[PDB]
């Protein structure tokens, strides 16, 4: 606090305010595509020869 | 063929990638003309002054 002498009235002490912050989310979208072609191939767990 | 073997060995039956082809969602159009060269599998044809199908291959006049 300020020193002030006593005969004079004094003074007026400054403020401040504050501020905002915004945002907004991204997007996010993958596909796939299903051939025939990713289908028809043998899969791990078959037997072999037959299916 | 004939013998069968009754030894102990090891061996790859082989492997298997997939070939993706489709990228998006447009619709397909498909049509077939009789050809004039040999066109492999998924290659990109032209067609020449008789109407053939021809494989593509620019810088040609």
């Amino acid at each position: 606090a300020p020193f002030v002498a006593p005969n004079v009235q004094g003074r007026v002490i400054k403020e401040s305010g504050y501020n905002t912050k915004t945002f907004k989310p991204a997007y996010v979208k993958p596909k796939h595509v299903i051939d025939p072609n990713m289908i028809i191939p043998r899969q791990p767990g078959e037997a072999l020869g037959t299916g | 063929t004939s013998l069968p073997n009754y030894l102990a060995g090891n061996g790859d039956l082989g492997s298997w990638e997939p070939t993706q082809i489709f990228a998006g969602e447009a619709d397909i159009v498909t049509e077939g003309g009789a050809a004039g060269a040999d066109i492999e599998i998924y290659q990109v044809i032209a067609k020449n002054a008789a109407g053939a199908m021809v494989p593509h291959d620019p810088t040609a006049t």
